[PDB]
């Protein structure tokens, strides 16, 4: 199924024409090469929500209430 | 005489080729 | 334009800075600030004449002939009662831009021009070729 | 305390912001050389009227080609104007977001 | 400039509303006079009042006949203000 | 004359302390206001993203300033757009339904004369964005006037009925079948009145009379009448005209 | 006594610059042949991108951050929008809030925000690229349609989990889903049953134009399968091996067992199965720190699991009885941090590593 | 110090905000 | 009412509760919790912390809002659920009788979703529905549109200030 469809390939982050001022992020290799610097992007804020942990819904209240020496000794 | 307020903002907003070096240039970090 | 997306999301966030920092400043500058979200966008408004004045209360009640922009759904003719200070002190009496009338209209309403002789009759602009001239006296208030 | 309001400019916004301001400070020097609220405008000159002289300012499309004699030239080779008075036909020029009608679109009337 | 709209208790009142998201009113009684460098700055003598309450395009305003000085705009954000211009600035 | 200092203060432990080169002159906004009272009016006003404590300084005026904490600065259009999905949020494109809001800001201020002193709301309406109590998911006004979502007997509610009676051991094929379809019937309709119980087996035989008899547990069903009479509620009468009702289904 | 199939050697070495630790990493299995090897990492407030070339020669091809907020990203998913086969990043944790990024336009395509917690796994459906699964620590696992921005369904409630879901996986062909939580429990929800599809043809099928009424998300509020006793701790991370199961908890081991007895079948096992017969135990050393899931590559071949010193263990899973033997352990002087996870290329001659001081490692089949 | 930093970035974004407004509000 | 009960359907047969059973508008007033008549609550984050309730329509003083729902637990279950919830900071147990609690963490209804005020505007009244007591939420004043939803939670057995 996989050997199907196109794919494409992904490309450097070039510097961002929209942002002189954008922040740029530094990657070192400890085994020699050299080091890379590339433009930092920023991804657009989300609204997030207040955190709730999962609920059941209800109408009515919900009452809750709170050697293996067997085959082997039989066998032999 | 310790700097002055635009310049400050000045200092703040461009931090970057364009900031008109000047005093801004200078030791304005930490006072 | 990719770029031209870009401006329009900054314009927005300056547009909604603007308008908090006008918002900020509308005490001193008007003397009466009542900001209303209808239910859909209105493409016209027009008072009416007629203003009634209860003896005892210290606002007054005029009528507006708001149209109504619908997406998809049915569009009207919305009619509105505004409740205004008058000229001394209100604070909190409920409902202050509560509708009053609403006749079916078909297609959003362009132009929403009272008779002047006779407020009654209250025309408006179809989408379509025809100009239809309502009157919220006959039609049902719901 | 009272929940953050989850500020609508974020750091995109800010960012662009930024990088628009840098743009305006190198090109009209607003900041350093107008004091604040100025745009320092170079001029320079594009021909020669022998009857004065033709000067056209750095940022383009923002003012107006001037005729003036070569005194006069010399005395204003640099002209820094409000932005109160910059011409409101082009004024808009100097930053794609001064004002950008929101809804561009179609339709409407 | 979508919309203008002379003011019904005043002869020399005018205002006007458009795509540019703003209303603005004009009192031609002070057309040509002169007015200070912040006067300047600030606009044309000619301009009284820049109503900046609205974040779409005005669709429409209109004035109240009931009232001296009251407006009501309403906007292609689907909202509609009835605002009052402060009495200081007409006194 | 009348210098003005402004000391910026980020926590109280990292100040930096100016003096405005304009005096009298906003910072930010470029703007000439004349008066001390206009310069401290406009910073608190049109500059809100900042507080201005204004503290008096021996040859003229310090002001602090520090960043507003609160500043609700969130989107004040629809609030729809805060959690539309990007290319469709601010879209602008037509219009949008939303829930109706009034808004009063300025009503008769009182205005009064200027003085330092000063320097030592009201909304009808939904006024927000509501969520889905399920999903958790933002809620659309067209979607809004109907569908409290909050019903008398959640899925997982029937769901885990039905379990418990299956798993019980000392229980028949059909008698499970019949209790697990009355407990339904009874959550569906939330019966509360024993007189109710009674008009209750008719209805059993108005929904579920076609699927007893196609299971064939209408003796079941019947020993269940039965159980119920001899639990008070119902009667003779009505343990007739059920059976009677059920035998007309399979006529039928 | 055989000393393992596979033999790695350590070829590059790099660093992010945030210096806080990267939690996730996931290799573009989506590529296709002779594509560059695109995997993503992520850590703080930042996702970055990276190609592997020869040599070891890794390029930092993009980055991203979200420095609006304090979101600390957990998890990585790579799928593709099959409209337009541009790959596409999935990304979520400590807010809670799902990122669709896509690289070829480097913007954030799509934004999705229904958990109550922070979100501490991403999986795609094998089968169908546009269902996203999300484990949080809101005690929900939640399936989204990215391709039509819908709630498939919810996998917590009544019998769901009762802690935080640490971990999920798919089947091999994408037919039921295994929960690892941190109420030390192994929920087998199953995406297989009659109602899964009704619920997911909806979705695809779900137009919010045409209707007011919202999207009636399923909640599944009771497992196809359930069990606690395979762990006497919680379970970080949750594997399919087949139609077997590997789970991994505090116990420094990584446990291979199967619901119901041994002969019973995977797909006809009924809910109220109580029973649970394990068939082996991989066993490491020093991984007592939580959340360091393991991973395996495409083909299933071998497994790879971090460790909280700096090793890296590698199991061969074609060897009979791959509870024995003795692994392949990766080590380098200079990794001493805790690799929070690992991930295997499409082909499995890539094996990379990130480390707790943002140091990602990459290792290179010897073959 | 990185509280330095910290402070002139958190005045940093009110400040470009305020001061491209004062650029646009006076055109 | 009196008594601080709701009217049972088969001995209060004049005052309406057991008339129009399938019906709404029931002419008595203690028969709310019982029908099950609950007011349109919507679901937002507070203004105070977290999420809270709002009320879709205005309610008139002391009218009936929406029942307490939860789950049924014993005191020391109780206790151990609260010292297991005392993780998070923020505990649902709401006190019904002398030896039940409802706990509306695990399973419950969206009035869950109130928060403590000082100056509340709703309040809980236990009353004995059919036999079973019942937690209650009645607005202690006129209510508008949209308006969050408060009670005091100095009810609850749960301590206010242990969790928040
Ligand atoms: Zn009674
Ligand atoms: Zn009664």
């Amino acid at each position: 199924e996989w050997k199907q469809r196109r794919i494409q390939p992904v490309h450097i982050l070039t510097s961002v024409s929209s942002l002189r001022g954008t922040r740029e992020c530094s990657v070192t290799s400890d085994l020699d090469f050299p080091t890379q610097v590339i433009p930092l992007k920023t991804l657009n804020a989300v609204a997030s929500v207040p955190i709730m942990y999962s609920w059941s819904p209800l109408q009515q209240n919900f009452m809750v209430e709170d050697f293996i020496n067997d085959e082997i000794f039989v066998e032999l | 005489p310790p700097a002055t307020q635009i310049s400050d903002l000045s200092k703040r907003k461009p931090k970057t080729e364009d900031f008109l070096t000047f005093l801004c240039l200078r030791g304005s970090p930490a006072l | 334009d990719k770029e031209a997306a870009f401006d329009d999301a900054v314009e927005e966030r300056v547009i909604n800075e603007e308008y908090k920092i006008w918002k900020k400043n509308t005490p001193f500058l008007y003397d009466l600030v009542m900001t209303h979200a209808l239910e859909w966008p209105s493409l016209t408004a027009q008072w009416l004449p007629d203003v009634t004045r209860p003896e005892g209360k210290d606002f007054s009640i005029h009528r507006l002939v708001l149209g109504t922009h619908t997406s998809d759904e049915q569009n009207h003719l919305v009619i509105a009662s505004v409740q205004l200070p008058n000229d001394d002190a209100f604070g909190s009496v409920s409902g202050k831009i509560e509708i009053e009338i609403k006749i079916n209209h078909e297609g959003e309403v362009n132009r929403a021009r009272y008779m002047p002789q006779n407020p009654c009759i209250i025309a408006t602009k179809t989408p379509s070729s025809d100009v239809l001239v309502f009157d919220y006296t006959k039609h049902p208030s719901k | 305390s009272l929940p953050r309001p989850h500020d609508f400019f974020d750091a995109q916004t800010l960012d662009a912001i930024r990088h628009r301001a840098i743009c305006f400070n190198l090109s009209a020097h607003i900041e350093s050389l107008g004091k604040g609220h100025s745009v320092v405008f170079h001029s320079t000159v594009i021909a020669k009227r022998k009857e004065k002289l033709l000067l056209h300012w750095m940022p383009e499309d923002i003012l107006p080609d001037v005729w003036v004699n070569e005194s006069e030239r010399h005395q204003l080779k640099t002209k820094v104007v409000h932005l109160s008075k910059l011409p409101k036909d082009t004024a808009l020029l100097l930053d794609p977001n001064i004002y950008r009608t929101m809804p561009q679109k179609r339709l409407k009337r | 400039i979508f919309q203008v709209q002379w003011s019904p208790h005043n002869e020399t009142i005018l205002a006007s509303s458009g795509t540019d998201r703003r209303l603005n009113v004009w009192d031609l009684s002070k057309i040509g006079e002169e007015q200070s460098p912040e006067d300047a700055e600030d606009g044309p003598p000619e301009l009284l009042f820049i109503h900046g309450g609205h974040t779409a395009k005005i669709s429409d305003f209109s004035w109240n006949p009931n009232e001296p000085w009251v407006i009501c705009s309403v906007s292609e954000d689907n909202i509609m203000q009835v605002w009052q211009m402060a009495e200081n600035i007409y006194n | 004359k009348l210098r003005i200092f402004y000391q910026f203060l980020y926590n109280n432990n990292t100040r930096q302390q100016t003096e405005a080169r304009d005096d009298l002159h906003c910072p930010w906004c470029t703007l000439n206001c004349r008066k001390l009272y206009s310069l401290l009016k406009h910073l608190k006003l049109c500059h809100s993203r900042f507080i201005f404590n204004y503290v008096y300084h021996p040859k003229g005026a310090r002001i602090d300033v520090s960043i507003n904490e609160c500043y609700d600065g969130s989107y004040a259009g629809n609030p729809q757009d805060i959690h539309r999905q990007p290319g469709f949020a601010f879209s602008r494109n037509g219009p949008v339904k939303r829930t109706p809001i009034t808004h009063i800001l300025v009503c008769r201020p009182k205005r009064t004369k200027a003085s330092m002193s000063e320097f030592l709301t009201y909304s009808s309406g939904h006024n927000r964005l509501y969520f889905h109590s399920d999903t958790c998911l933002p809620l659309r006004p067209q979607e809004m006037e109907v569908d409290s979502e909050d019903e008398k007997d959640p899925e997982w509610l029937r769901e885990k009925t039905i379990t418990q009676i299956e798993e019980f051991s000392d229980v028949n094929e059909g008698e499970k079948e019949v209790m697990k379809l009355w407990n339904l019937h009874v959550m569906k309709h939330g019966f509360i009145a024993d007189n109710q119980m009674n008009h209750a087996c008719m209805l059993f035989v108005e929904n579920y009379g076609q699927k007893i008899i196609k299971k064939n547990l209408c003796r079941n069903f019947m020993l269940h009448l039965v159980s119920m009479h001899d639990f008070n509620l119902i009667s003779i009468m009505s343990i007739d005209k059920a059976v009677t009702k059920l035998r007309e289904m399979q006529q039928k | 006594s055989k000393k393992c199939k596979y033999s790695f050697k350590c070829v590059n070495s790099l660093k992010e610059d945030h210096n806080q630790p990267l939690f996730g990493v996931q290799f573009n299995w989506h590529s296709k042949e002779g594509d560059p090897l695109v995997f993503a990492t992520v850590g703080s407030n930042r996702v970055t991108l990276y190609e592997c070339h020869s040599q070891g020669e890794i390029r930092l091809l993009q980055s991203y951050v979200d420095a609006d907020a304090d979101e600390n990203f957990y998890t990585c998913a790579w799928t593709y929008d099959s409209n337009t086969s541009h790959p596409l990043l999935a990304v979520a944790g400590s807010r809670g809030i799902i990122r669709i990024i896509n690289p070829i336009t480097m913007q954030c395509i799509k934004h999705y925000v229904g958990h109550g917690n922070a979100i501490n796994e991403l999986k795609f459906h094998p089968r169908d690229p546009n269902l996203l699964l999300s484990v949080s620590k809101d005690h929900a696992l939640r399936l989204w349609n990215i391709q039509t921005d819908t709630l498939v369904a919810i996998f917590g409630g009544v019998e769901g989990h009762r802690d935080e879901v640490l971990s999920a996986d798919y089947d091999l062909l994408g037919e039921k889903i295994m929960s690892c939580g941190m109420d030390h429990s192994l929920k087998l929800w199953r995406i297989n049953s009659k109602r899964m599809m009704n619920a997911i043809k909806e979705s695809y099928d779900y137009n919010p134009n045409k209707t007011n009424r919202p999207f009636i998300s399923q909640k599944i509020h009771f497992p196809d399968f359930s069990t606690r006793d395979i762990h006497r701790n919680y379970v970080d991370c949750v594997r399919w091996l087949g139609d077997l199961i590997l789970s991994k908890s505090c116990e420094n081991a990584i446990v291979c067992w199967k619901p119901g007895k041994m002969e019973d079948d995977i797909d006809k096992i009924k809910p109220s199965e109580s029973n649970v017969t394990i068939l082996g135990r991989f066993d490491y050393s020093q991984c007592d720190i939580w959340y360091m899931r393991f991973s395996m590559d495409f083909w299933q071949k071998m497994l790879a699991l971090g460790n909280q010193v700096g090793k890296l263990y590698v199991w061969d899973l074609e060897v009979e009885d791959p509870h024995k033997a003795k692994c392949t352990t990766l080590t380098h002087h200079k990794c001493g941090a805790a690799i929070r996870q690992t991930s295997f290329s499409r082909d499995s001659s890539i094996l990379i590593a990130v480390c707790d001081d943002a140091s990602i490692w990459r290792w290179d089949r010897l073959r | 110090q990185a509280d330095h930093e910290l402070f002139l970035q958190a005045f940093e974004k009110p400040t470009q905000i305020y001061r491209f407004l004062r650029t646009r509000n006076l055109i | 009412y009196l008594a601080v009960r709701e009217c049972d359907p088969d001995l209060c047969l004049t005052c309406g509760a057991a008339d129009h059973w399938d019906s709404k508008n029931v002419s008595c007033k203690n028969c709310s919790i019982q029908r099950g008549s609950k007011k349109h609550l919507l679901l937002a984050p507070s203004d105070v912390a977290g999420w809270g309730i709002f009320i879709k329509d205005p309610v008139q003083k002391n009218e009936f809002i929406s029942e307490y729902c939860g789950e049924i637990i014993s005191q020391d279950e109780a206790d151990r659920r609260g010292k297991v919830y005392d993780k998070y900071m923020c505990s649902f147990l709401f006190n019904l009788n002398n030896d039940f609690v409802v706990d509306a963490t695990r399973k419950g209804n969206k009035i869950r979703f109130a928060n403590h005020s000082v100056n509340p505007n709703c309040y809980a009244k236990v009353m004995m529905v059919n036999g079973d007591h019942r937690i209650g939420i009645f607005a202690k004043r006129a209510i508008q549109t949209g308006e969050e939803l408060f009670f005091d939670y100095r009810y609850s057995q749960a301590d206010a200030l242990k969790y928040v």
